RNA sequence: GGGG
DNA sequence: TATAATGGGTCTGATG
DNA sequence: CATCAGAGCCCCAAA
């Protein structure tokens, strides 16, 4: 029943969200050059706050422990950038 | 669907009588009022570059293709040529028939009125749009908002 | 499935 | 690692 | 009126 309710892509809205998601994976390769940070990292940052503060844990591949304290440095550090980056 | 802003300059001969002077002309106002009809003459030689938009069109005659006189039918003058038609000096081109006018889609910005016995050859500074369509596909996306204006060579899809 |  | 594939197979007594 | 927990002992050969 749950899955029934998320209704199923459009040829259209699958290529949409398809590109979206390399785009951001190229964001995050491009994001690491610029603030020369680990790239996993990153992209698990910006995890964090896209799914919520519900979930935030120690991702073992990853060096520094993902506590709110840390995201919300590397969030800043983020938005620290400027319009073009 | 890309509405093409083009700014040129063409000309236009009336009955001195019949023209009511402004020195512009907003869309869809009325640019002269004709007691009779009156046949739009040509006043140079070549080869005829008709262009119709919504309502109203454009004459470009042309001498080997290099531009030699760029005429304005308003509302109201029903084109008596066909595109790529060859026009001697003094034919008649259109037909006026009592009230023409702008049309909605162009407006004059600024207007030079020569007298000339009893006629006045108009020079106006039209400003119009011409839209193109482009269909678009699954696998592309647009990348360009509602209302952005955009220059040449940008990148819509 | 038998025994008591 | 790339056709496309998108929703399963008795029998009684005490307690809320 | 529904849900859950009870419903004798020991022994044998089998599986």
């Amino acid at each position: 029943h749950e899955i029934g309710q998320v209704p199923l892509l459009t040829l259209e809205e699958e290529v949409e969200l398809a590109r979206k998601v390399e785009e951001g994976m190229e964001a995050i390769k491009k994001l690491s050059e610029i603030t020369g940070l680990d790239p996993d990292l990153i992209r698990e940052v910006v995890r964090a706050k896209i799914l919520g503060s519900a979930r935030v844990r120690h991702i073992p591949g990853l060096k520094e422990t993902l506590d709110p304290k840390t995201v919300e440095e590397i969030d800043q550090k983020l938005k620290s950038l400027p319009k073009e980056h | 669907r890309v509405e093409y802003v083009k700014k040129e300059r063409a000309g236009l001969r009336l009955p001195l009588a019949a023209w009511v002077e402004k020195e512009a002309y907003k869309p869809g106002e009325i640019l002269a009022e004709l007691p009779e009809p009156y046949l739009f003459r040509a006043e140079e030689e070549g080869v005829v570059e008709l262009k119709e938009l919504e309502e109203g069109a454009f004459l470009v005659l042309r001498r080997e293709d290099e531009p030699v006189a760029t005429y304005f039918l308003p509302v109201g003058m029903t084109p008596l040529v066909v595109h790529g038609e060859i026009v001697e000096k003094g034919q008649p081109l259109a037909e006026a028939k009592g009230l023409l006018r702008m049309p909605r889609q162009v407006r004059a910005a600024q207007v030079e009125a020569e007298e000339e016995g009893e006629t006045v050859y108009l020079t106006l500074f039209l400003e119009w749009t011409e839209p193109k369509d482009y269909r678009v596909q699954p696998h592309m996306n647009v990348v360009v908002p509602e209302g952005a204006r955009v220059e040449a060579g940008d990148k819509i899809v």
